[PDB]
């Protein structure tokens, strides 16, 4: 049974603190996701000024 | 009668001009800067005429030989042209530290403000396409001039100027359309218009020249209020320019144009087939407002971008010809203007700084806390924060969206005031709990900026509590349409 | 006929803003256009009032005219400015 | 407890303390129990 | 009214961004913004009445049932 | 782990599901 | 009601315009006029009538006049002591800042910006606009009592990127009030009440208004924002918002969730079933994880409010009394576990929590009344959190039991680490290097102590004051809800 | 008891018209149900 605890508590962290670091960093590949789509439609547009 | 506000703005800028340049050219009294005051009779000429003005409410419409041939009041005007004098008497009332302090001894900017004044006063009440054009044109003049007034730095110069080419060459498509829509109809006067395009479905019925006007006519205009696809200078054009002046074509041009656009395209013209360019305005300028105010620096181009943003808001609330659109519009004016004015106060009082970007504008929850608050309130109140103004036009305006079915301007409206909401709250943070910053020191401002900021400070907050004024307001000009 | 006078003032309009989205660079021939463009609306305010026979047509004209060229002397006098000294 | 040494001045606290004391039932009945033991009481006269 | 506390508001909260203390005699001017608050009130009534009187209008005009 | 005890409380869900179905 | 409703907001600006240096007259009587709205909240209650589906005590001023969107106030069943409860925590808040100079924390600035009973609006509020405006309005008061004279520990910010999500959660659901205001121009909630929605609609606005709930309920996916928000938090910051910011969120589920989409929240109960679950598991585990004393009563927090979650599902009269009385007993028992948290740091001054030690020597008093509260977050029964928690349970009623079965590890492994917090705090004579400081409690600290744990002994042996004055509201909503 | 606690408590009465409150606002909202599909039909007036 403490076996079967210890065991336990080590998987529980991993299984809990692997999705906390998965929500976290799709949260920070998420941002300049948009931030590098705007950045080069962007770029076509102020490519418009000396086309 | 019925041009009683006008007959007296035109007769008190002349006796203001005549006033002014004869004792700044005088030997006698030393050749002194007749600013402020033909200021302060400017800005009176203001008053006594919102006074002529919201006076005659019911003699404003008291001729008919007026009608049918040059301009048509109404509810309507009246109330937007009470409303305009006032956005200018707040106008003037900022400016009175950059004459004194700022060494402008040119009063003219003053007459030219008034003069500018009555070509809005012609537009409101603008009633055919040439009224409609010739008042537009008559403003835009006063302002490409007050524009390109500073003539020491060279920063001002080239912003005045290239406000100067998108003025005309917006006017010269809304000329254009004016011309398209004449030439395809016959008719320029709005009454006669009206009759012609009843039942003309440019999507369903072939009528390329009334197309063509209109469309013309409407990019004209959203270029005339910066909209995003054709603001293409207004960021420079606000930063460049000196501020006041910055505040006067960024608030009452809007407030002007947008009544006319109420004319010309609920009444000259009613059809689901031209907002839609409005439609594709409003969810681009809530973006570009959003995004551009997060990427910007200066806190005047941040108040660029953030007027750009905040007429999008607005046209959502054109972008559905309902009555709840056209007053969720109308009330969006109202709150973007009262805002605005504050924001440009607050701008106004720290004349110390050079162009300086909000790093600058740290500090100031230490030096002057209570201008902090205020300038903390006025950037809620432009990103919507519900216990604030700007949250009840934003909402009012998403509601109208909403009972309009157009559910996805409401979506796009709602996701990006809460990217605007985000980046003033970050904004307030930054200046408020850290990044003290350089601390630059302020002259205090003057009792005009501080009341127009502090009544203005009152409305925002204290305006959910009594809603029903302006509500009843909008709502009767939008009935009045 | 009032096509070739009016699709010809409209090209011309279209060389006008032609010109203004290229000259970006240079102002003057920025003004050279929006004169330009003012001009083949002006141009056209008076073909399309020859054509449906109104005389609203011409008195916006003479208005558009009128107001045009105080446009240019605004505008040209803030090119001065803009060169200064 | 010194009503006289008021250093911070809990004497308001102290009153409020007293008013939720007095704070009474006041026997205000008027409960869906209290209409239930009337309503279903009649009912059990039914039988 | 509440226009009364408003403007001493108005006022003190003016005096609070000069930087000037919370002192003088425009505090007696506030009285203006009580009759101004009373105006204020006096146009909601006289608004709701003439948008009651366009409303009417509206529900003669649509139709009018057909 | 996490995302097994995300679909099992669906799972339990379910069981209520099945509950329901029982009468 | 009609005068006695705007205590606070007259005494907060009829205070502003006395600056007054000398600190004594503003604490004073910003603390009678918080005391005297609190005693006009208690009145109130005395005023109920435990009888009627209406609302208690029914006023309203014009707001737009056209569809009438305006200030209807209702104090019925569960707003009324929602109320009491916010009145009775203000003075708390008011009354743990009688530091002496109270200086850089302007003392007249606190007062008048914990002195907005906004958070009484909303709770009275019957109009879910207004409604609306208030939960998210009361936000720029809460941010700066967070931060203003909140504790430093970072550069003051809240996760950006959740934050913006929490505001859009926010405004999502001002999207779905709209769209139900404009569905049939119902104004306020005795209409939408009576109103019908399409069920394939229904199940969109019901999830539109959990969006911004669901942020201010702090569930499993969107709750990180409390402990981030409490260890930043100033004492009276915290004993707010556990206190009343928390149930924000249940009180919007209550009112504008289960009485006015039926056939959606008979179709959603599963969801809220397994969120609320794994909410109050991961929760319950989590302490294991955090050291921060803040983040701990705040993750207890958590685990308490979805436990309010999972039993305010309930069309059991038991049920949503238990989420209703669970709530009332966590703003007595968090925000008594704040008063404790904040008194053990300014006594200590230190934010590490591993240097709590030897507190039956320095303040042993504080050793007995911080149990007499951390029984009360694991609810012992016989506490008023026991109430509240076993209705929560038996609100499994009409059901077949099995997300009671989660409740187990959720309130096992809670009482559990409840446990073990109160020892580590209070564990050992572990000498910290405090220089013979003892920091004994004050006479006014116990007293802002005694009404929480006055109302949690009233409510622990006597619930029926609380569940009469209920149960006429809960069951006419269950009918509306059958 | 205490001398009063039999008046005490008439400090509310039933009066029960809050409901045909709600039933004139049902009339008021039926109404404004009509607020945004209204507009310009007039081609007769001014
Ligand atoms: C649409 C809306 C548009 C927004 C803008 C509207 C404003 C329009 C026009 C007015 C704009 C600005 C106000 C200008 C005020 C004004 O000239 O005289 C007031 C007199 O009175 C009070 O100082 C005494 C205190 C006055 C307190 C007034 C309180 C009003 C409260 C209103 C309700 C709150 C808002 C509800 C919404 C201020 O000193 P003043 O100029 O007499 O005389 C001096 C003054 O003493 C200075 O310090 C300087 O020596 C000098 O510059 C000169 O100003």
């Amino acid at each position: 049974v403490l076996n079967d605890f210890l065991v336990r508590s080590f998987l529980r962290f991993g299984y809990e603190v692997s999705f906390e670091a998965l929500d976290k960093g799709a949260i920070e590949i998420l941002g300049p996701y948009g931030i590098s789509y705007t950045f080069r439609r962007l770029a076509e547009r102020i490519s418009q000024l000396q086309s | 009668l019925a041009v009683f506000p006008e007959i007296f703005i035109i007769n008190a800028t002349f006796i203001l001009l005549i006033h002014g340049v004869v004792f700044s050219t005088s030997k006698k009294y030393d050749y002194p800067p007749l600013a402020s005051n033909v200021g302060w009779l400017g800005l009176l000429s203001v008053l006594i005429t919102l006074l002529l003005l919201a006076a005659g409410a019911p003699l404003l419409t008291i001729a008919h030989l007026f009608w049918n041939n040059l301009f048509r009041r109404d509810n309507f005007t009246y109330f937007c042209q009470i409303f305009l004098l006032l956005s200018t008497a707040g106008t003037i009332s900022m400016c009175f530290d950059f004459f004194d302090q700022e060494r402008f001894d040119a009063f003219e900017f003053i007459v030219l403000i008034l003069l500018s004044t009555c070509g809005m006063l012609f537009m409101i009440s603008a009633y055919d396409l040439i009224a409609m054009y010739l008042a537009i044109e008559l403003q835009s003049l006063c302002f490409y001039v007050i524009a390109a007034s500073k003539r020491k730095s060279e920063f001002s110069t080239e912003a005045g100027l290239k406000y100067l080419i998108l003025g005309a060459f917006s006017s010269g498509i809304l000329l254009f359309g004016c011309s398209m829509i004449y030439g395809s109809t016959g008719a320029t006067h709005f009454d006669q218009l009206a009759k012609i395009l009843t039942g003309y479905e440019i999507t369903g019925a072939r009528s390329s020249g009334i197309f063509m006007g209109i469309l013309f006519i409407a990019v004209g205009f959203l270029f005339k209020i910066t909209a995003v696809p054709f603001h293409m200078w207004a960021p420079d054009i606000y930063e460049g320019s000196p501020t006041p002046v910055t505040a006067f074509l960024s608030i009452a041009p809007k407030i002007s144009i947008f009544a006319n656009i109420l004319r010309v395209f609920i009444y000259g013209s009613y059809g689901a087939t031209l907002q839609q360019i409005f439609f594709f305005c409003s969810i681009a300028s809530m973006i570009l407002g959003a995004l551009a105010a997060m990427a910007q620096t200066k806190v005047k181009r941040l108040l660029a971008y953030s007027s750009i943003g905040h007429v999008g808001y607005i046209c959502i609330g054109f972008s559905c010809g309902t009555i709840e659109g056209i007053q969720s519009l109308l009330i969006g004016i109202f709150i973007y203007a009262l805002m605005t004015m504050d924001a440009f106060a607050i701008v106004l009082a720290l004349r110390q700084t050079r162009v300086k970007y909000i790093a600058d504008l740290g500090a100031l929850a230490k030096t002057n806390p209570i201008l902090a608050i205020t300038f903390s309130i006025t950037m809620f109140s432009y990103a919507g924060i519900p216990p604030l103004a700007g949250f009840c036009s934003k909402f009012y305006l998403f509601f109208a969206a909403l009972g309009c079915g157009a559910y996805f301007l409401a979506l796009v409206g709602v996701v990006t005031s809460v990217i605007g909401c985000f980046y003033y709250i970050r904004l307030v943070k930054r200046m408020f709990f850290d990044t003290p910053r350089t601390w630059i020191l302020y002259e205090p401002m003057d009792r005009n900026k501080s009341l127009l900021l502090a009544m203005t400070s009152f409305f925002i907050t204290l305006f959910l509590l009594y809603p029903s004024p302006l509500f009843s307001v909008t709502h009767q000009m939008a009935l009045s349409l | 006929d009032l096509i070739k006078y009016f699709t010809f003032s409209m090209i011309i309009f279209i060389l006008g803003i032609w010109g203004i989205l290229l000259n970006r660079r240079n102002i003057l021939i920025m003004l050279m256009s929006i004169e330009l463009m003012l001009l083949a609306v002006n141009s056209n305010f008076l073909v399309f009032s020859v054509s449906l026979d109104d005389m609203m047509g011409q008195v916006f004209a003479l208005l558009v005219l009128t107001v045009a060229a105080a446009e240019s002397a605004i505008g040209l006098a803030i090119f001065v400015i803009t060169f200064r000294v | 407890k010194w009503e006289d040494w008021e250093l911070p001045c809990y004497i308001t606290s102290f009153l409020t303390i007293v008013i939720l004391g007095v704070g009474l039932n006041a026997k205000p009945d008027l409960s869906i129990e209290t209409w239930a033991h009337q309503k279903a009481l009649e009912r059990l006269e039914m039988e | 009214m509440v226009g009364a506390l408003l403007g001493l508001g108005t006022q003190m909260y003016s005096n609070a961004l000069r930087k000037l203390p919370y002192m003088r005699h425009p505090w007696e001017h506030v009285v203006g913004m009580g009759l101004g608050a009373v105006f204020a009130n006096q146009l909601v009534k006289w608004d709701v009445k003439l948008k009651e009187d366009l409303d009417v209008m509206l529900a003669k005009a649509r139709a009018a049932n057909e | 782990g996490i995302f097994g005890i995300a679909l099992p409380i669906i799972v339990y869900k379910g069981i209520v599901k099945d509950f329901h179905m029982q009468d | 009601l009609s005068g006695l409703i705007l205590c606070p907001v007259l005494g907060s600006i009829i205070l502003l315009f006395i600056p007054n240096s000398r600190i004594r007259l503003i604490r004073l009587i910003g603390l009678c006029a918080s005391l005297i709205t609190f005693l006009y909240s208690l009145v109130l209650w005395i005023q109920f009538d435990s009888s009627t589906a209406k609302f208690q005590f029914v006023e309203s001023l014009r707001w737009l006049p056209y569809e009438n969107i305006n200030f209807y106030l209702g104090i019925d069943g569960i707003s009324l002591f929602f109320v009491i409860l916010t009145t009775f925590l203000i003075p708390i808040c008011i009354l743990v800042g009688w530091s002496g100079m109270r200086s850089y924390g302007k003392e007249y600035i606190i007062a008048f910006l914990i002195c907005e009973f906004l958070m009484i609006a909303v709770f009275c509020m019957l109009d879910l606009l207004l409604f609306y405006v208030f939960p998210e309005s009361v936000l720029i008061p809460m941010f700066i009592i967070i931060g203003v004279w909140g504790s430093r520990q970072r550069k003051i910010k809240a996760a950006y990127q959740f934050f913006l999500y929490t505001l859009l959660g926010s405004l999502f659901m001002l999207l779905a009030i709209l769209l139900i205001l404009f569905q049939t121009g119902t104004t306020d909630l005795q209409i939408l009440l009576t109103t019908e929605f399409s069920e394939r609609r229904q199940i969109f606005l019901w999830i539109a208004f959990f969006a911004s709930f669901a942020v201010k309920v702090p569930m499993v996916p969107v709750h990180i924002w409390l402990p981030e928000a409490h260890v930043e938090a100033p004492t009276a910051g915290s004993v707010i918002l556990a206190g009343i910011l928390l149930k924000f969120g249940t009180y919007g589920f209550l009112r504008f969730s289960i009485p006015m989409f039926p056939e959606a929240t008979l179709c959603f109960t599963p969801f809220i079933y397994t969120l609320s679950a794994i909410a109050i598991i991961y929760t319950s585990l989590t302490t294991l994880r955090q050291i921060d004393l803040k983040k701990i009563i705040a993750y207890s927090s958590v685990a308490h409010m979805n436990l309010v979650t999972i039993g305010m599902f309930s069309p059991n009269i038991q049920g949503i009394g238990g989420s209703i009385l669970l709530m009332l007993s966590h703003g007595l028992v968090s925000s008594a576990l704040f008063l404790c948290v904040g008194v053990l740091y300014d006594r200590h001054k230190t934010r590490l929590v591993r240097y709590y030690g030897g507190l039956v020597s320095t303040m042993p008093n504080f050793s007995t009344i911080f149990f007499s509260f951390t029984l009360a977050n694991m609810s012992l029964p016989g506490t008023s959190s026991f109430i509240g928690e076993f209705l929560i349970l038996v609100g499994a009623f009409q059901r077949n039991s099995l997300v009671a079965t989660l409740a187990a590890l959720g309130m096992i492994l809670g009482a559990a680490y409840s446990l073990w917090l109160y020892n580590r705090v209070v564990s050992g004579n572990l000498k910290p290097d405090f220089l013979h400081k003892f920091s004994d409690l004050n006479g006014r600290e116990v007293f802002i102590f005694i009404p929480f744990l006055v109302g949690l002994v009233w409510m622990g042996v006597y619930p029926k004051v609380f569940l009469d004055c209920m149960h006429t509201s809960v069951s006419n909503l269950v009918q509306h809800g059958k | 008891i205490m001398e009063f606690a039999e008046n005490l408590v008439l400090r509310l009465m039933e009066n029960p018209e809050e409901r045909d409150r709600k039933a004139r606002e049902h009339i008021y909202e039926m109404h404004e149900r009509c607020k945004k599909i209204k507009e310009m039909w007039a081609l007769p007036i001014r």
